[PDB]
RNA sequence: GUGGUAAUGCGCCAGGUAACAAAUCAAUCCUCCCACGGUGAGCUUUCUUUUCACCAUAAUCCACCUUGGGCCUUUUUAUCGCGUUGUUCGGAGCGGGGGCUCAAGAUUGAAAAAUGCAGCCAUUGUUGUGAGUUCUGCGCAUUAAAGCAAAAACCUGGGGU
RNA sequence: CCAACUGCAGACCGUACUCAUCACCGCAUCAGGUCCCCAAGCAUAGAAUGCUCUGGUACAUAGAGAAAGGUAAACUCAGGGAAGUCGGCAAAAUAGAUGCGUAAGUUCGCAAGAAGCAUUGGCUCUGAGGGCAACACAAAUUGCCAACUCAGAACUGCUUACGGCGGGGAAUCCAACUGUAUAAUUAAAACAUAGGUUUGU
RNA sequence: GCAAAGAUCUAACGGAGAUAUACUCAACAUGCAACGUUGGAUACUGGAGCGGGGAAGGAUUUCGUGCCAACGGCACUCGUACACGAGUUGUUCGGAAACUGAGCACAACGUUAUAUCGUUUUGUUAGGAAAGUGAAGUACUGAAAAGGGGCAACAGAGAACCUGGGAUUAUAUUCCAAAAAGAAAUUGCAUGUGGG
RNA sequence: CGGGGAAACCCAGGUGGAGGCCUGUAGCGAUGCUGACGUGCAAAUCGCUCGUAUGAUUUGGGUAUCGGAGCGAAAGACUCA
């Protein structure tokens, strides 16, 4: 697992040719975009909902996007 | 315990296999003088020793 | 432990107090004995290691089939469940009726 | 065993598991790519 | 019938041992058709089989005694079974004590109320044995503090 | 009571290369982990001193 | 290939790791006890702000405070100073001021709540102190007419290519 | 040519169960034998010994039930106290901790726990033993807090009352000592030993 | 004679295993004794355990459904017994591939009427010519490197993987499927991106 | 480290933790009851009592030496009842 630091390269890796999926995971007062990637997770913090949403919405088409549930017991 | 060669296994195997009774049609046959196995080996009274 | 504690000094056990700040517990009785239950805690709620006589400490109202009690000293809230449990005892409720947790600072009353 | 199942049956095979029996057979668990059918291809099959 | 089956299911399940399992004795004939671990599960979540709490071992006692034992109590002559150094070694007393000694010594030329000289000359005593605790060692320096300040 | 645990390896031997550490999991379980064996470090040769070096 | 006065930092031949003992004192993980708090259950004729259970966090990565060793540079020490529970160290460089490194911890995050547990589509969710534990560190002084295996595999340098 | 990223692939054998008062050896489901790891609470010096939560068990043919005589990892016994017997065999007996005190002999290390005398419960108190936080010399003081041991006093009680735990003294013979040793009748004064001497080279 | 390892009691359910009768007779004095399961009670093991995992040895004794002739020195509705049907899943765990030790003894040479004998690690076989290669220049071809080939450790050396699971009747650091419940590490060979 | 001494050295208090040292578990053995049993639980076992318990110590696996031969802290002990 590794971090990202910052919205240019998480864009760049989201746009790589081997990026599965994106999980898209919200806490109490963060949200976590993780993209699966080939040999690594990626996740990339946000603190800010404006942001947030800015994000989600900036996504490609090619790349799944994932909300992240308790499943099925 | 876990350890054995496969060879060994084998040998085993066959001897499970073998421990079994005579089926029933086979002492319906003409002439017959089989009536029970007469090899059939228990694991508490005879010792293979693989 | 720095202190070597006396026997004759078991006769003055002091509650921690609230250092700016007032803690407020209710019960939900919501489910003819809303009496005996107020007065049973005024005369059976322990506060200074003495029972009865609760002074200013400690205060109580019981309103719309709900309880409560309003203090400034350190009490756990196991204590009035506790206490709660030593009531049904008496009344011979404790087959049906049961107590169970449903907030912080709040508990509630049940049926089996 | 990958090599015979793609041959015999027109699938294709991600995973081989065996093991040897106690009475000497030689068992193969064969998981299918989830592309094709297990089920389907039992039916074909016939069992 | 036998539930034996069963009540192995529920050990595995529920984690404990089958003193803990409780089968009840009122629904033998349910119990009795569940064959899977599915089953059991079915059977524990609808309250035919239940687990019971441990078994009680309180503390009360040992903590009442505790108590007095810290007041003074039950530590007599007549109560004492091992030799006084397996009770208190004497070694542990001792690294205790010179351990507190040199901590003070180090304080006191830290904070500059002694000098090197008189340092050195007091760690050395220390190690010999002169100082027979804390209170003891800073009356000594008072003293030398005294007996200098009269005659500089 | 107390929980007790066992060797998970396939080695039931407690030699200088078969140490362990107990670890608790995020399931609420004791078990065993084994312990990876160190090196001494680089050194300069033997007949000079052997010590070990900076950097 | 390239920085820093320096300790040292960053992109065929010769050494090293593998590789080895005791005691003492500290010991981490983990276990046990206690204090405070939350949740469930037990006892209640009486007494009991009570008794019992539970309160979990795997490998692998990122960034970068404490303890213990080795060393550099500046001020140059002496009968004298520095230090251990302990049998000792210093012009072949003590102490102080600033640094460089290694070992072991810590603290951030990522993983990771999406998991696990317990009451019942919702609630809960823990932080401190003692004691015991051989990992580890105290670097390689246990008796000794006793002095404590080897090799594969791997690492770095000197040379020339 | 050098990371790193990415794509594809990652062969063979072992894997159930047991490890023992029923799964192995002893003709048997035999009170014998058989290597390793994890190891809780209280008493207490404690891996001694007694009792207990977790996990495990109620399986070893039973029932009724005052003979004599037995076996026991079972007890007592007035008065005397080895008179018993080849022989104090067996049993009784001593007993923890702390203070005081301790002979001949001696290779100076011991002998030595020599011998012997005294105290010990319960309750309510008192003192001692620490940590870190705030050229000028009583911060020689203010606050907060832990963990147990030792010592002294008053009052009060005994039917001497769990377990566990040396009997002692004066002499003779032999062997210096620790050790080994007739598996299944001999553990010794026998063998070994350090030390001494001789022989061959 | 079946006496060491302290010990069982009670109700309900199950079962052919009962509450089983000729006159007469309400019931006792005419069907006894003993068993499996669940609940409750009472005790024991007492962490150097009638706890939980392994090596040697054993080899299906493991799991489920039946059955009760023989066997389990008493008994059985029960069984490690008997019958039928099932169960052991690995790039990373142990071994091997691939180390060396106390040692062994193929080749070589010697000996013996006779090899079925001896030597074979104190750096090392044999009167002894035991090397078959990279590189340069498409396999080919031919310079250097004394001391032949191999075995012997499932507790020494070596060794890239961890937790969760509502995932079994019985296996699991081995099974789980695209949200792979998932997160990693590592070897070989090829792409391309940056740098030589 | 304190005290004494002209000197040589002497007296005393601590620290430290040596030993084929002592008491005592596990382990390894086997003194006495001439106890139990003696068609046994057993072709050598059981109970209590007892020796040793940091060493010339106990123990797993591997390996090496045998039949007029081997091995032996030596009993003609032991070499699968
Ligand atoms: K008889
Ligand atoms: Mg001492
Ligand atoms: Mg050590
Ligand atoms: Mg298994
Ligand atoms: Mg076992
Ligand atoms: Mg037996
Ligand atoms: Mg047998
Ligand atoms: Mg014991
Ligand atoms: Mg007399
Ligand atoms: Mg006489
Ligand atoms: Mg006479
Ligand atoms: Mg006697
Ligand atoms: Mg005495
Ligand atoms: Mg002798
Ligand atoms: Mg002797
Ligand atoms: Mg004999
Ligand atoms: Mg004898
Ligand atoms: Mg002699
Ligand atoms: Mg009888
Ligand atoms: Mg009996
Ligand atoms: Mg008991
Ligand atoms: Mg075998
Ligand atoms: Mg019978
Ligand atoms: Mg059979
Ligand atoms: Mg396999
Ligand atoms: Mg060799
Ligand atoms: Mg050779
Ligand atoms: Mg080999
Ligand atoms: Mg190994
Ligand atoms: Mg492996
Ligand atoms: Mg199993
Ligand atoms: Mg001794
Ligand atoms: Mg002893
Ligand atoms: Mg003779
Ligand atoms: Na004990
Ligand atoms: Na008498
Ligand atoms: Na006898």
């Amino acid at each position: 697992p590794r971090e990202i630091k910052t919205l240019k390269e998480f864009l760049a890796i989201c746009s790589r040719k081997d990026a599965r999926c994106v999980k898209v995971k919200h806490n109490p007062s963060a949200t976590k975009f993780k993209v699966r990637c080939s040999r690594y997770l990626y996740t990339l913090v946000v603190n800010d909902k404006k942001k947030a949403d800015k994000i989600e919405r900036s996504i490609h088409p090619s790349v799944k996007k994932i909300a992240v549930t308790a499943r099925s017991h | 315990g876990r350890f054995k060669p496969l060879a060994v296994k084998k040998k085993y195997a066959k001897k499970m296999n073998q421990n079994k009774p005579v089926p029933y049609w086979i002492r319906l046959r003409t002439g017959n003088r089989i009536k029970w196995n007469e090899k059939r080996r228990h694991w508490r009274r005879t010792k293979l020793n693989y | 432990v720095a202190v070597r504690a006396k026997v004759g000094s078991r006769s003055y056990v002091r509650q921690k107090q609230l250092a700016k700040g007032k803690k407020v517990f209710k019960i939900d009785c919501s489910i003819d004995v809303l009496g005996n239950f107020e007065q049973f805690f005024q005369d059976n709620t322990k506060l200074n290691g003495r029972k009865g006589k609760l002074s200013d400490k400690v205060r109580l109202s019981m309103n719309d089939n709900v309880l409560t009690i309003s203090t400034t000293m350190a009490y756990r809230k196991k204590y009035f469940k506790y206490l709660t449990k030593k009531f049904l005892k008496k009344k011979d409720l404790r087959d049906w009726i049961r107590i169970l947790a449903t907030g912080k600072g709040t508990y509630q009353l049940k049926y089996f | 065993i990958k090599k015979a199942m793609r041959k015999l049956y027109q699938v294709k095979a991600v995973k081989v598991n065996t093991l040897i029996r106690p009475d000497g057979l030689k068992k193969a668990y064969i998981r299918l790519s989830a592309a094709h059918d297990a089920l389907d291809t039992a039916n074909k099959i016939g069992l | 019938v036998s539930l034996k089956l069963q009540a192995r299911l529920a050990s595995s399940i529920l984690g404990c041992g089958r003193a803990r399992v409780w089968l009840d004795p009122n629904e033998a004939v349910e119990i009795q058709n569940a064959n899977s671990r599915k089953s059991v599960r079915k059977l524990i979540k609808d309250g035919f089989i239940i687990r019971k709490p441990v078994k009680v071992h309180s503390r009360a006692r040992w903590r009442k005694m505790k108590e007095a034992k810290d007041m003074g109590r039950h530590n007599g002559v007549g109560r004492r079974e091992g030799s006084r150094e397996a009770r208190m070694p004497s070694k542990e007393l001792w690294m205790r004590r010179l351990r507190i000694l040199r901590r003070l010594l180090r304080k006191y030329r830290a904070d500059k109320k002694i000098d090197r000289h008189v340092y050195r000359d007091l760690y050395m005593r220390a190690k010999g044995n002169v100082f027979r605790n804390k209170r003891n060692l800073v009356e000594h320096i008072h003293k030398i503090k005294n007996e200098k300040k009269k005659e500089r | 009571s107390c929980p007790r645990v066992q060797y998970r390896r396939r080695m039931h031997y407690a030699t200088r290369g078969n140490r362990m550490k107990m670890v608790r999991t995020p399931g609420n379980k004791l078990v065993m982990q084994k312990r990876a064996k160190r090196s001494q470090g680089i050194h300069t040769p033997w007949v000079l001193g052997h010590k070990r070096l900076g950097g």
